[PDB]
Formats: C-alpha cells, structure tokens, sequence
C-alpha cells in the first residue's frame, strides 16, 4: 500500500545516484615497468 | 660536462621540450656483451592505463546499484498493480497459432545460419573478443593504440565469455540466431496484431513481414557485427512500450527504458533504441499523468530514472571516466573522421570495418523505400483508413523516420548499414502491403503505378554485381560481372517490366478501373518482390 | 590433373612476343612442392597476427594476445586477398594511426611464403607471411606493481601525433 | 448514458485503438464471434472505458462477458 | 557521354514545423499551400533523392536558401 510506494522512491533514486557515481570511483590499476 | 661550441646555463643538459616525441618501445636492444656493469639501467613504465579492475568499493556500489534498481522495479510493479489486472494465461491465445510463414522464416533462418554469408568485420569482432580475456579490458585490438572499445561496448564481453567454449563460426555466431528468433516471434505474435486487425487478419501482410525480415536480415545481421542485436533491441523496446501503452501500466515502460538504454550500449549505431523510446514520449507521459493522481509523482518517476542509468553500471564496470575520455578522443584524432567514410563507400568497394555499402544502399533503397514511402503517403493522406490502427503505426513510422535523421549523418558518420531495421522494417513492410492491398486502394491506376515502382526499384537493386565480402563469395553465380540471364542483364529486363507496368498505368489513367487482370497481378507485390530477392540470395 | 598418368617429362616454354619495355617475363625450373595445410604447419600455439578481414575463416589459430601493455611476438601474418590487403587492411593498422603493424615492421622481417587454396587453384584466398626477428632475443621479465589507485585522473596524454 | 452517446464514444475509442470504423460495431457483432479483437488489445479499450467512465471493471467479468453488451450494461450500472 | 551545422540545424527546425502543421492542420499565421510546398521540396531533397540513391554525397551547405525560409517558418 504505502510500503511499496516508499520503496519505489527511496532506494530508487539511491540507485540513480549510485549508478551515476560508478564512473567517478576508485580503480586498482596494475602498473608495469 | 659542459658545452664547448655557449655554456647555456651551467650544464650540458639539452633537448626539446615538446611532449609528443617519445620512443616506441619494442625492446631494449644492444650489441655489447658480458656481465652487466654497475650504474646501468633502462627503465620505462609502460602505459597500462586501461588494464584495471575495480576495487571493493566500486564493486560494492555496482552491485548495490544493480540490486537497488531491481528492487525499485519490483516495487514499481507492485505499485502499478493497483488496477487489479493479473498476468494469467502465459503465452496467450494470440500466440499459439503456427502459420505456414514460420516454415519459411524459422526454417529459412536456419539454412542461412549454416550456409549463409558472414558480415564484413566478423573477423574483427571475433578477434577483439578472443583476446580480451587475457588483456582484461575489451581492447579495440587492431587500430587505436590498444584503447578499449568501451565508451559503450558491453556486448563484446558476452562473446568474450562465449569463447570459453569452442569458437567456430557456427557457435559464436549464435546470438544472431537467438536474436533472429525473438525478432520474428515478436514480429508475428506481438507487433502485427498490435498494428490492427487488417495486418493480422490478412496472410499476405504477415508473409511480407516475414519475407522482408528475412531479406533485410540475411546480408547484414548474420555475421558477428552486432546489428542484429540492435534490431532485437529496437523491437523489444517497441513492443515493450506498446504493451505499456495498451494496458496502462508502467513497469513495461520502465523495462523499455532500460532495454533502450542497454541496446544503446551495444553499438554507437544503437540510437534506433532511443529513437523508439522517444517516439512513445507522449503516451508514456500520459500514462504518468493518469497514475499521477492515485500515487504521487515522486514514487512514480524515480524508478524510471533508476532504470535509465543502470546502463552505466555495465558500461563503466572497469573503465574510469577519464580513461573513457582518453579512449574516445584517440579515435577522434587518428580515427576516421566523418569526412573519411564518405569517400570510402563507392571507390573500389574495399572492405571497411563497420559498414556494408554494396548491399546496404542496395538493401535500403528497396526494402525501406518501396515499402516506406508508399505506406507513409497512404498513411498521412487518407486520414481514416479502415483496418490499420493509428498510433501503433505512426510510432513505428516515427522510429523509422527518427533513426534516419538521428543517427545517419548527424552524430556518427556511418554509411547505410541496413541491418538496423531488419526487424521493425518487417512490420513496416507489412503495413505497406496492407496499404496497397485492393481493399484500401480502389484505384487500379494507383496500384499499377506502385507495381511499376516496385519493378523499377527491383531493377535498380539488380543493377550492380552479385558480390559478397571475403570468403562468402568463394563461388557465386555472378562473381565479377552484373547478373545477366540470356545474354542481356536481368536489370534491363526488370527495367523493361517497369516500363510495361508504367505504360499500363498511364493507359489506365485515361480509361478510368476494372478488376480482372490487375487484381490478380498487384495483389501483394511486396512479398513477391522480397521473396524473389530472398530466393535469389539463397540460390 | 591436367596431365595424364603416363606423362613423365615436362619442359617450360616461354615467349616475349611484345616488344614494348613493360612486357617481359621470367621463369624458374618447375617444382612439385611439399604441401602441408596451414593448420598442420601453423599450430594453435604459435601466435599469429590475423588481419581483421580474416578472423572467421581461421577460427582455431591463437592470435597474439597482449597482457598488461606488452604483446606476444607474432610468428605469422595471415592476411586477406591482395587488393583488400593493400588498400583496405594494412592501411587500417600501422604505426601512423595506432595499429598493430607498427610493432611488427619495426621489429620483425615479413617475408611472404607460398600458399595455394586446395582444389581451387586460381583464387587468391589471401597470403601467409612468416615473420622472423632481426636479432635473437627473449621476452622481458616485466616486473609489475599494482595499486596505483585513481579517482578520475589520467596520468598524461597518450602519444597520438608527432 | 442515452444509449447512443455512449455507443458513439465507444466506437470513437474502437476507432482510436483497435482501428475499426464505426460501422461493424453493433450488438449483433462482438469481440471474438464476429469482429476481431484480442485478449491484450481488449485491455486497452477496457482501461479506456475505466478512464472516461468511472467504472472499475473486474478482471473476471472482463474475460467472462463475451459480447459488446459488456461495455454498455456496465457503464449503466454504477 | 555514354555536416554538423549545415544539415543538423535544418533538421532541428524541420522536425518541429512538420509536427505543428500536422497537429494544428491549419495555422492562423502562415498560409496553407506554399508552406506545404516548401515542406515537400526540403523533405524530398533531404532523402530518397540524395540519401537513398546516394548521388555524390557531402556537398554540405546547399540549403542556403530553402533552409533559410525553413528557419523563418520555424
Ligand atoms: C518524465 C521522465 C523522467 C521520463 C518520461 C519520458 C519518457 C517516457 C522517455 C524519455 C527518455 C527517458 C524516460 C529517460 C529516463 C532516464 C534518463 C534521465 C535518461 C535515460 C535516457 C536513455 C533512453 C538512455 C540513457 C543513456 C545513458 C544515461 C548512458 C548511455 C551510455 C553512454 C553512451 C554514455 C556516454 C559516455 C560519455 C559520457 C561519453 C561517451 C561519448 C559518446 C556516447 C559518443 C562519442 C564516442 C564516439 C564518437 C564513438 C564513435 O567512434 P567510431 O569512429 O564510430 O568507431 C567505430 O566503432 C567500430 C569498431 O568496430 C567501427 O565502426 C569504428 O571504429
């Protein structure tokens, strides 16, 4: 009723901000000399 | 030391300042031998910029984004299931008919899957997929400096994990058969009866739909170039937006958002998906406005923006945004610019990496210009046609006309590769062969003129050679010359048939409209034209 | 198969009945070659540099794969037919614009060796070049160190132009 | 509901969604025994009747009632 | 005998005007006929003729006049 409406908004746009923040995140480069 | 002949400061330190001259390291080669001396070292850190893998934080954020947009689409599906409509009777009664056309399309996409002609750059994509397990970053193997094909290219990772099994030409090419049987199973079961009762009640409409799907599929999508998957992407997002238009829900619209997002990522020529998404913009917005009363705006459009940007969770899985910018400028500098592909589609018919120009322009003059323009003209001219349902037809027309000015010769400079709308141009051709059917076009003049146009465009299609790309034309009926039968060319005799039909139309213009020989000759000209093209390619 | 089974002796016969400067011929005594198929000669272990036009016709030979910045050194260069090679393939890969040939012609000597398509003599399937190194050498030790973490920085612009 | 207004509107929506001219639509003609609709195309007209008329159609009476007396007899029973 | 400014701006003015004339079906301001004639010419010289046939592509800026009246109609 109002639980599913609450779950559509929060952890909906949390999914948006996490899915837009994925490119600006740490990566472990393997350097070679 | 110092300089002898000025001092130039207080050291012999000299050299240019420009950081565009650097060595091309191949090894460290010498010709002095023995034990190594002290103080001798040559060190160079090689540019392993693209060879990364994400840390625990980025992997956790990726997994949370994926599972959070799955949760928010499941919560959306529980939210919009408040009009009490339950999804009973899976595989509906509209689907369980098997027609004789499936023996031409399923048993014609298997003979062409085994014996048919691969695309031009099938070796290119197989070769840059076979080595990306050891490299680890989906390298554009050949051309651009080892920079990845990852500004989008998630789909080649499926082939990369598909080369774990043996990588012959019959097993890695399987995503262009499964995506050739969920095109057709969505083209005859879910988009033709959606297009009205005339396109489904007729049999010639579903026959020309299958034959145009076959004739637009068989030259281009059979290789390893992912244009068949863009066809299945555009068709899945079109039927997934139309199902949502009919039943009033929103989770098929959100799944269409994420599928058009996903099949934007397969190729940069995947803008037919976002064109199909944009063409249903008003009905999606009116669906949102209808459900805007019972549930507020903010739990309604938040899963749309959640399931719109999860393509970034598969695209940027192991490429940083700075790494992707350095990977996309590289093609932009040394790459083929938009003024380079234009004088490379006529000259010597040279094999080009992602293009077909013989067959593309020759495939796309006929099968979306003798069945696009007449159906367009008969669509917008007659405002209330009897059988065809307006709105599902205009959206498909908008997909075809949007992708012709959205992707082609705007943003990317690919020439006509007709394999994009092999699926949705099948339904387009079905619309055309129910819009020149005798039940909608009372004039024998206006049918005989279209038959003259069909014969003229089929003559132009047979005008050039019968030439396949690399090893598909090891043996052909007409390998080097124009296809000719009985001395004279088949192009000239189809030009002559076009002249005969044009004169018979101009002669019937003045007499005017009997129905004795014209009704038996121009009844469904699209499936007989497309079937002649299919049987001459297969033969 | 043209000569019958009782045919024993052959003799090459030539003519230059065209007196312009660009019309000349050359010969070589005839040979019956020791023919081996490509899969028998080139295994699946010797890494070849397949050209991009021919990757699907040759689905078993292991291509030269690059591991964190260095590649394997190729030993063969299986290529498409002559016009598509000269005008469409080696202009798609060289050291001018990235390319793979920029690290083969700088290091290796390519010499074409003779191939024939079986039972269809008269068709250019392609060409099979055998690389050999100019000087005898070993793959490098290449000690690598990880964990150079990043935000969104590039270390510096790549070499793209002189 | 004046037995002609409603009928004309339902034919305007049949023409908009199914794409059938307002001639075949009579009580004698119906969804599956005379005219040609389908199970999922008829939810489009069902939800359009729920739109312009406040008539919450049950999911069992929709499939249950077979003819075009379904759409009339339910908007005139509020 | 026997491309970013010149076409894309013209498309970005062409696409709204066709939809506005389609939806309104007669406009108070612009006259009916030669508007549709200017549509017919621009919409026919964009494609079937010069894109479908492919007759010597990339003579970019040759909508110097009719694209001007199209931007005016926009
Ligand atoms: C009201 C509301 C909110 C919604 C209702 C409205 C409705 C119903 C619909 C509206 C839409 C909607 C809903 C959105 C909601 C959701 C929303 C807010 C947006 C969703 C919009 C949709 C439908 C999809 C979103 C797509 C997104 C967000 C990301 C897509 C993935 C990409 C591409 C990200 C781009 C990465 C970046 C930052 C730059 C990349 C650069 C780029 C994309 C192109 C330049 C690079 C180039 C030019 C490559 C070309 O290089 P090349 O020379 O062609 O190389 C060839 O490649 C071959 C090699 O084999 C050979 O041919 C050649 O070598």
């Amino acid at each position: 009723v109002r639980i599913a409406r609450w779950v559509a908004t929060i952890a909906g746009l949390l999914g948006f901000v996490l899915s837009v923040s994925i490119p600006l995140l740490p990566v472990t480069q393997t350097t070679a000399t | 030391l110092t300089q002898i002949s000025e001092d130039a400061g207080k050291l012999q330190r000299t050299g240019y300042p420009d950081p565009n001259l650097r060595p091309a390291i191949v090894g460290v080669f010498t010709d002095l031998t023995g034990p190594a001396p002290q103080g001798l070292s040559v060190s160079a850190e090689i540019d392993t910029r693209f060879t990364t893998h994400p840390t625990a934080l980025k992997l956790a954020a990726m997994l949370l984004a994926i599972v959070s947009t799955v949760i928010a689409l499941l919560a959306l599906w529980r939210l919009d299931r408040l009009d009490g409509r339950r999804m009973h009777r899976l595989i509906p009664t509209r689907w369980r008919t098997v027609t004789a056309v499936d023996g031409v399309v399923v048993g014609g996409m298997a003979i062409w899957y085994v014996i048919g002609a691969n695309s031009s750059d099938d070796g290119y994509i197989l070769q840059m997929a076979r080595t990306a397990e050891h490299a680890g970053y989906m390298a554009n193997y050949f051309r651009w400096f080892g920079s990845p094909e990852d500004p989008f290219g998630w789909y080649y990772n499926v082939l990369a994990l598909m080369t774990k099994v043996s990588d012959a030409s019959i097993w890695i090419r399987l995503p262009d058969l499964i995506c050739a049987l969920i095109c057709w199973l969505l083209l005859s079961r879910e988009v033709l009866p959606r297009l009205g009762p005339a396109v489904a009640g007729s049999r010639a409409a579903m026959w020309a739909a299958g034959l145009v799907l076959l004739g637009a599929w068989m030259p281009f999508n059979n290789g390893l170039r992912p244009e068949g998957q863009i066809a299945t992407g555009a068709l899945i997002t079109y039927v997934l937006i139309e199902r949502a238009v009919t039943s009033g829900r929103l989770t098929p619209a959100a799944l269409a958002i994420t599928t058009a997002a996903f099949t934007l990522g397969i190729q940069p020529t995947g803008l037919i998906a976002v064109a199909a998404l944009l063409a249903g913009g008003r009905p999606i917005l009116r669906i949102v406005m209808r459900r805007r009363r019972l549930v507020g705006t903010w739990p309604l459009i938040a899963p749309l923006l959640a399931a719109g940007t999860v393509i970034l969770a598969v695209v940027f899985a192991d490429q940083t945004i700075a790494t992707v910018l350095e990977a996309t400028r590289i093609r932009t500098a040394i790459g083929p610019s938009q003024e380079w592909w234009t004088e490379n589609l006529r000259y010597y018919y040279l094999i080009l990496p992602t293009t077909d120009g013989a067959i593309s322009r020759r495939v796309a003059f006929v099968f979306t210009a003798m069945c696009l323009f007449p159906s367009l003209f008969m669509m917008l001219r007659r405002k209330h046609i009897a059988g065809v349902a307006r709105g599902p037809a205009w959206r498909l027309m908008g997909i075809i006309f949007a992708t012709m000015f959205f992707l082609m010769f705007t943003p990317t400079k690919w020439i006509h590769h007709f394999g994009l709308f092999a699926a949705v141009g099948g339904a387009m051709a079905a619309l055309a062969t129910v819009l020149v059917s005798p039940t909608v076009l009372r004039s024998a003049r206006n049918r005989m003129a279209f038959l003259s146009l069909v014969l003229f465009v089929l003559a132009f299609c047979f005008a050039s050679t019968n030439g396949w790309w690399y090893v598909s034309n090891f043996g052909a009926p007409f390998n080097n010359s124009v296809p000719k039968v009985g001395g004279v060319q088949i192009s000239a005799i189809f030009f002559a048939l076009s002249a005969i039909a044009a004169l018979w139309a101009f002669w019937l213009h003045l007499t005017r409209t009997e129905s004795r020989v014209v009704d038996r000759l121009t009844a469904a000209p699209i499936p007989v034209a497309a079937g002649f093209m299919v049987v001459v390619m297969m033969a | 198969s043209e000569i019958p089974d009782d045919a024993v002796a052959v003799r090459v016969v030539a003519e230059d009945l065209s007196l312009s400067q660009g019309d000349w011929i050359a010969v070589t005594p005839p040979r019956v070659p020791e023919l081996q198929s490509v899969q028998e000669y080139v295994g699946s272990d010797q890494p070849v540099l397949m050209d991009w036009a021919v990757g699907l016709a040759f689905p078993c030979q292991q291509p030269m794969l690059h591991a964190n910045g260095v590649t394997e050194v190729p030993k063969f260069r299986i290529s498409p037919d002559y016009y598509a090679k000269l005008q469409s393939t080696d202009t798609w890969q060289d050291g001018i614009n990235g390319g793979l040939l920029g690290i083969t012609d700088l290091l290796l000597r390519a010499s074409v060796m003779s191939t024939y398509l079986s039972q269809d003599w008269g068709q250019d399937w392609g060409s099979l070049r055998k690389f050999d190194t100019v000087v005898e050498a070993t793959p490098a030790e290449l000690d690598f160190g990880s964990q150079t973490h990043s935000g969104l920085y590039s270390p510096g612009p790549l070499r793209i132009r002189p | 509901a004046t037995q002609e207004e409603i009928i004309a509107g339902l034919a305007e929506i049949i023409e908009e969604v199914t794409g059938i001219e307002p001639s075949e639509v009579t009580p004698e003609k119906s969804f599956v025994d005379d005219l040609d609709i389908d199970s999922l195309s008829m939810v489009e007209i069902a939800v359009q009747t729920e739109d312009k008329y406040g008539v919450k159609i049950p999911d069992e009476d929709l499939a249950g009632l077979r003819t075009v007396g379904d759409v009339v007899a339910y908007i005139q029973k509020l």
